[PDB]
Parts: C-alpha cells; sequence; structure tokens
RNA sequence: GAAAUUGUUGAAAGGAAGGGCAUUUGAUCAGACAUGGUGUUUUGUUCUCGCAU
RNA sequence: GGAAUACUGCCAGCUGGGACUGAGGACUGCGACGUAAGUCAAGGAUGCUGGCAAAUGGUUAUAUGCCGCCGUCUUGAAACACGGACCAAGGAGUCUAACGUCUAUGCGAGUGUUUGGGUGUAAAACCCAUACGCGUAAUGAACGAGGUUGGGGCCUCGAAGAGGUGCACAAUCGACCGAUCCUGAGGAUGGAUUUGGUAAGAGCAUAGCUGUUGGGACCCGAAAG
RNA sequence: AAGCUCGUUCAGUUUUAUGUAAGAAUGAAGCUUUUAGUGGGCCAUUUUUGGGC
RNA sequence: GCCCUGGGCGCUCAAGCGUGUUACCUAUACUCUACCGUCAGGGUUGAUAUGCCCUGACGAGUAGGCAGG
C-alpha cells in the first residue's frame, strides 16, 4: 500500500453550535426530545445532557449531523464536563457511575434552567411537527 | 496519475508561476490606479 | 553512496534557480501588462480630451471554436475545419489574425463562433485545459520543466510564458499554438441563451464575430 | 519466421539497436525481417568486387543474406566475412584464403557499434 | 430413455402473449467453509527440545 | 461642486449547502510551510463508529412506468415478393489434374532419394548409379567484366556539421554480343545508324492460405436424343 | 497488401502579383505491384429550357 | 396587423399570432472519471521477454479483406 498524504485534521465545528445551546434530535428513542448541548469529544460526537432529571434524557453522544441548533442557549461554565470521555461509554444493568455522575451534571444544570421561566416545562416538552410547517421558513 | 487542477487546490496552483505567491500577497488583482 | 544526496542538492539549487528566473519573468510580464493597460486608457483619456477621434489598434489574436456538428458540412468548411484542427465539436484554437485567416473564417463563419480572447481567460484556459502535444502524444500541462524541455530553445520556460507568447502572438506563436493540443470545451454551463443556435450573432444568434462576447462564452463553456 | 536461432539473433539485434544508438544495428535488425525473396542470395564475386572499394582494406563485410560460392572468380583477399548461412563451397574459398567466417553474434561481440562493419546487399531486379 | 404432444398435483389471472430498460411482491438458492491468527507453565521417553493441551 | 449607485471586466479574494467519483499500491518526481528537526490540500482515501446467521445479492413467476415475425427478393432505403403446423437425425466453396503470387524450410549454381536398386523390426524405417524435369556463357558475352551525378551504412576531423567512401537501385551515357546502315580483302574489313541483354548468375525441391480455367464442382431442379 | 528510401513531402484550405520565384498563413510524402468486391436510382441543388410538361 | 366568403382533451386579457427578456425539460451530442480492445510512442536481460509495464489516441457500417478464439 502507498503511503497516503491524508493528514486527520480536526473536526471543525459549524458556528450555530455552541456549548450550552438546546438541541433537537431527530433520531434514537429520544427522537423529538430537547437537549442541551455540554462539550464536543474526540469521537466527533456531541457530549449533551437532557437534563435527566427534567425529561428523562442521560449524558449520551450524538451527531451533529442529526441535531438541529437553536438559538436559545443557557449556562453551562460551572459544570465540569471534563471527567466524561470517550472511555466512559466503552462496553466490551446500568452501571453505578452512570446514575451518581448524572445527578451531579443535572445538578449544576438544573438551577440555570429554573433561572429562565417556563425553560424547564419548555425542555419537559418533546418537539413535535404540526400540520402546514414550513420547516425551511421556520428559524428554529 | 492524476490530473491537479490549478485555480482550485491552491498547493498546486503555487507548484506553476511561483509569482502566485507575490500576487496574493500584495492584491495586484485589485491594484487602485 | 555519496549520490543519493549530491545529486538531490544539486537538483534542488537548480530548480530553485529556474524558479527565481520563472519568477522574475512573470513579474515582468505583469507589469508589462499593466504599463501596458494603462498606457492604452491613458492615450483614451487624452483622445477624449483633446476633443479628436480615437485609433484603436487592429485585434491581433482571435480565437475560434466550432458549434456545428460534423453532418452535412460541406467539403470546403469541413477541410478548413481539419486543417484548422477544430474538429470535434465544442473545440477551438488560437489563430494569428491576417487577411489569410479571416479570409478562411469567413467561409468557417456559419459553423463556428469566434472573437478578442483577453489575458484572464487566456490564462484560465491555459492553466485548466492546457494540453501540450509532445511526441505525438497528449500531455497536459502540470509542471514548468515539461513546457521548458520542450519549448526551452524558443525561450519558453514555464506555463506564464507560454501565455505571454500566446498573448502577445510574438515570434514564436507558430510553435507555441502547434505544441497545444486543441482546446476540449463543455457546453455553456448557462446555455447557450438565444433560442436558436444556428444563426449569426449579430441577430440573435450564436455563431460569428462577437469580440468580447467570446470571452464570456468561453468561461461558461470552459 | 519460425527459427529459434533467428529469433535469439532478433532478440540480441532488437537489444543493441536500443541501447548502442548507432544506426548499424537497427540496419542489421530490419534486414533479418526481410523474406527470402528480399535476401538474395551474395555471391563471393560480389564480396570481392567490393572489397576493392577505397578503404576498405582492412574493413569487414557483413551480409545479412546467404554467401553463395562463385565460378567467375578465383584470387580472394584475406578477410573476414559474416552472413546468416554460408555455403561449404564459398566456406572452404574463405577458410582457404587465410580468412574467418563467423555468425551474426560474433561480429555484434566483436563491433558492438558496427565498427569497420560493410553491409552488401544482393541484387533484386 | 431426450422434443414436439398428452395425464395427477402445486403456483395464475381475465377480442392475446411471449420480447427490451430499472424496482417491489410470492417462491427459491450459492448462502463466510472464518476453521482460521497471536505468546507460556503443567507429564515421560525441568518440558515446549515436541507430542495430549 | 461633490460623491454614490446601475452596467461591464478582474480578483494567482473569502465563505458555505448538495450530487457522482476512492480509480494507483512500500519511497524515489515538481512544489508550499519551517532558523532545523520535520509537516503539508504537494505524480489517485484515509481515521472512527453501528447493525449482522440468515447477512448483501442471484434465477424465476406475476402486476405496475416507458419502449417493441422472420432469410431471398427488385434495389431508391419499398410496400408488394417465396418459404413456416411442431419436433429428433441428415444436409451443403469438399477432392483432383496443368499454370502462379504470397510465407517458411534445405541446398545453392546447383537442385530434386522413393520410375527403381540395396536393405529392412516388413505398404513402416535408412542409403544411391545411370541418366533425367529447370537454370547455370548469351542476346562469343572485359575498353574497364563501368565514370559523371546520387545513395541504407563505414569510418578520418569535429556537438551542429565537413571529407572521402560507396551496398540494392534513382537518372544518364558508354563497353561486348543476336541485331540495325554504308564499305567491297566471295561480305573480308573499317565505322556506324540504333538495339535488348551482360554487368561480378539466383535458382530447384517440399510444406500452408490463396488466384482461374477442366473434371459433377457450394447443394436440389430445368421442355429431350 | 506488397520493396525501396526520402523525413520531410503534401492539401477539395484562404488574398497582391499575372495563375506565379511566394525567405504569406494554417494543418501534416513518393514510385510502384497485384487483389476481393464494384455497371442504383433517387431527395434537394446547379446550368436556369419552352409552354401543361 | 388579424378575421369572414375565400395528435386527443380543450383552449379565447389563449393554452391562438409576431416579437423582446429569464428560468427549466434532455440525444448514444458535448465536459470529468471507472473498465475491454484495437492503433501509435517508449522502459526492459552485467536477467527481471512470443513476457512485466508506462503515456496518448481511437470505438458506426453491407459485400469484401485481415486477425484472434
Amino acid at each position: 500500500l502507498k503511503k497516503t498524504r491524508k493528514a486527520a485534521r480536526p473536526q471543525k465545528l459549524r458556528a450555530s453550535l455552541v456549548p450550552g445551546t438546546v438541541l433537537i434530535l431527530l433520531a434514537g428513542r429520544f427522537r423529538g426530545k430537547r437537549v442541551v448541548y455540554l462539550k464536543h469529544l474526540e469521537d466527533n460526537t456531541l457530549l449533551i445532557s437532557g437534563p435527566f432529571k427534567v425529561n428523562g434524557v442521560p449524558l449520551r453522544r450524538v451527531n451533529a449531523r442529526y441535531v438541529i441548533a437553536t438559538s436559545t442557549k443557557v449556562s453551562v461554565e460551572g459544570v465540569n464536563v471534563e471527567k466524561f470521555n470517550v472511555e466512559y461509554f466503552a462496553k466490551e444493568e446500568i452501571k453505578a457511575e452512570r446514575v451518581e455522575d448524572q445527578k451531579v451534571v443535572d445538578k449544576a444544570l438544573i438551577a440555570e434552567i429554573k433561572k429562565t421561566p417556563l425553560l424547564k416545562q419548555y425542555l419537559s416538552a418533546s418537539f413535535s411537527l404540526k400540520n402546514g410547517d414550513k420547516p425551511h421558513m421556520l428559524k428554529f | 496519475v492524476l490530473k491537479k487542477n490549478p485555480l482550485k487546490n491552491k498547493q498546486v496552483l503555487l507548484r506553476l508561476n511561483p509569482y502566485a505567491k507575490v500576487f496574493a500577497a500584495e492584491k495586484l488583482g485589485s491594484k487602485k490606479a | 553512496a555519496e549520490q543519493v544526496a549530491a545529486e538531490r542538492a544539486a537538483r534542488k539549487a537548480a530548480n530553485k534557480e529556474k524558479r527565481a528566473i520563472i519568477l522574475e519573468r512573470n513579474a515582468a510580464y505583469q507589469k508589462e501588462y499593466e504599463t501596458a493597460e494603462r498606457n492604452i486608457i491613458q492615450a483614451k483619456r487624452d483622445a477624449k480630451a483633446a476633443g479628436s477621434y480615437y485609433v484603436e489598434a487592429q485585434h491581433k489574436l482571435v480565437f475560434v471554436v466550432r458549434i456545428k456538428g460534423i453532418n452535412k458540412i460541406p467539403p470546403k468548411p469541413r477541410k478548413v475545419l481539419q486543417l484548422l484542427r477544430l474538429t470535434r465539436i465544442n473545440s477551438g484554437t488560437f489563430v494569428k489574425v491576417t487577411k489569410a485567416t479571416l479570409e478562411l473564417l469567413k467561409l468557417i463563419e456559419p459553423y463556428v463562433a469566434y472573437g478578442y480572447p483577453s489575458y484572464s481567460t487566456i490564462r484560465q484556459l491555459v492553466y485548466k485545459r492546457g494540453f501540450g502535444k509532445i511526441n505525438k502524444q497528449r500531455v497536459p500541462l502540470s509542471d514548468n520543466a515539461i513546457i521548458e524541455a520542450n519549448l526551452g530553445k524558443y525561450g519558453i520556460l514555464s506555463i506564464d510564458d507560454l501565455i505571454h507568447e500566446i498573448i502577445t502572438v510574438g515570434p514564436h506563436f507558430k510553435q507555441a499554438n502547434n505544441f497545444l493540443w486543441p482546446f476540449k470545451l463543455s457546453n455553456p454551463s448557462g446555455g447557450w441563451g438565444v433560442p436558436r443556435k444556428f444563426k449569426h450573432f449579430i441577430q440573435g444568434g450564436s455563431f460569428g464575430n462577437r469580440e468580447e462576447f467570446i470571452n464570456k462564452l468561453v468561461k461558461s463553456m470552459n | 519466421s519460425d527459427n529459434v536461432y533467428l529469433k535469439l539473433l532478433v532478440k540480441l539485434y532488437t537489444f543493441l539497436a536500443r541501447r548502442t544508438d548507432a544506426p548499424f544495428n537497427k540496419v542489421v535488425l530490419k534486414a533479418l525481417f526481410l523474406s527470402k525473396i528480399n535476401r538474395p542470395p551474395v555471391s563471393v564475386s560480389r564480396i570481392a568486387r567490393a572489397l576493392k572499394q577505397e578503404g576498405a582494406a582492412n574493413k569487414t563485410v557483413v551480409v545479412v543474406g546467404t554467401v553463395t560460392d562463385d565460378a567467375r572468380i578465383f584470387e580472394f583477399p584475406k578477410t573476414t566475412v559474416a552472413a546468416l548461412r554460408f555455403t561449404a563451397g564459398a566456406r572452404a574459398k574463405i577458410v582457404k584464403a587465410g580468412g574467418e567466417c563467423i555468425t551474426l553474434d560474433q561480429l555484434a561481440v566483436r563491433a558492438p557499434k558496427g565498427q569497420n562493419t560493410l553491409i552488401l546487399r544482393g541484387p533484386r531486379n
């Protein structure tokens, strides 16, 4: 095999994705649910939180291309997401750490969510389309 | 084995015409009178 | 052995010297083009200010593109196109402007479109579709050494030198044009525009002399 | 052709043509492909008469065709002849005169660039 | 022990079909034959020198 | 007095969305980055991840979107024109005599053993004396078995080129002879009007496609002595 | 197809000479020799014939 | 200028007519690339061969000719 000259350039994320932004998932068991972006992982996935205590969505890895960006942002500076890593999702039934870490993460974000009025209930409600909707026109 | 297209792929564009670097570094394409 | 590094260093030094030579030549050509355009504009300004009409020089370079298919072509235009290397449709080459050639275009005018190109269009064509003829083979122009080896004796050692020779119609115009393989051009990106292509350009058609519009047409067909 | 020896000679001459620059190899290689009619016999008389050419006292003659003995000549100066086939009479005449008859391979090994070589063709009209 | 032709059974559809381009439905099948590839200790003519592993 | 803007053309200006393509196969090459190690979008794709014991997909039937009976015939490409109920087997430029071109083999101015003889492991295989099929000194073949101009190539000198050299023959004129037109020591003998070759042979045998006439002659058929 | 040998010689290509010495442009060879087949009309056009053809 | 006497459905400030301005529909045509073959050029053996290759161009067709199975 010849020496292919293709360097692993780091991923470039679209400007519409910023930490603390409200994300919407279009695929998966949580499709249609509203989630909060936290950190970008080395595997090109997005670390997000429901938070779990609000809508039941735990910390999960998601792909940007399947996520619709929104202008609504919330503070995420107080959450120490450095603990999470790609190795934190390997498996080779819920693990004990998955509960305590999720609770700790949600404790530092439930207050911020409650700071903005109607944001808790807004996240608790699953997003869905309606008759006559025109996503291209809508800003989301 | 593969025909690199100039204009695009600036790396190959620099192979031919070394003055392209000076042209891009001096904005000669929009030079004022 | 010591050859592996010595030969590499020697060839790298020679290539660096040739690169500097080509750089200075390209800078000189660009300065000459800018000075010529500025002088032409200044002459036009002086003519306008002095209340006298301008005497623009005759167009010394033209480009012709085949517009009609081989079918039903009368023998004389077909022979003219064959001797002009305009065999397949949507193909063209640069030709010197003379009565010997203007009268030739007059015959093939119904089946071809032509005009006066420009520096930008010529450079784009030479860089993209520029193909050289070596040992009767078609070799794309991708390295200055390839052009230098075939036209080194004529003082051409880079793609910029070839473009300068083609645009200026210098003494080596014959060799520069012959070395260039006939240009393969696609159909216009935006279309021919006119609903009927087979008509004179001056009456809403396509074929015929269009002067500067040929530059626009080529870029869409490039 | 189908002769294995002819194929080997053709291979050798093709190798020499593109690696020795001298046209002598190319001419012999082209003449090798000539058919039997295109390679008429070359009599020893034709070699003897041409051997009096100025500056040919020590030159070597190569005959791609077939060397045939002749009864119209008697005196044969000492010389060297190379050809694909040598007749018994011609071979004896050449050897008797103190000369040497050799194959094309020996000529190529002694004159890689065709030095001192002379090519004589046979009549066709 | 073959074709035209004909008899039992199973799939089919509505003055006609066998033919050509791409797909689904029903049936049916090669289905990858992966048998592969990585480094040690246990016992007998100290032991992986090599056999069951 | 002032800019602005519509329009034209340039940007070896920037920044995206979407479609196909991954073709080459350990490094040798042209380039950019860098003070150097080294890196690069720089003579063709790499890195990660998920689903799987039927996986992907193939033949076939049926329904959907579009398209649509054969060989010979006059020859203006043509409708018209013969043949076809279906199936298994058979079926047609095959063999030969005399004359060649083309390709290969042996020998070579020689070539050809096989009408026969010797011999034999017995129509097999191996050898040859007479002559004999064809040319080899003919249209006595030398003024010299040709100079004048060229010429695949050979080298002297010098890369480009210069000199000579000359292979088959490219063109011309001459030499010998069958021969053309005078001459008359019977046609001698000396020239010469033109003539058909020699120059310093180039051929014989076998094998393969192939050309044309004759034998039935690519196959079935044609009013009869 | 068949040998040679010139790499250059050629053109259904385009204007001044008066049809060309063209050191005008553009494109990119020759003699042979024998070897299968080849005996049509027509659409349009040209020369522009007369009274429909 | 148009009207009167002299493809189907339908169309009537056309979905008729002439013309001007943009967009779109798609041929085996054109432009980029994957593969087979022919044709042309070249590398090749102090062994890597009627072979292993690199580069370009070309691909209609009856009788007929040649080549390969």
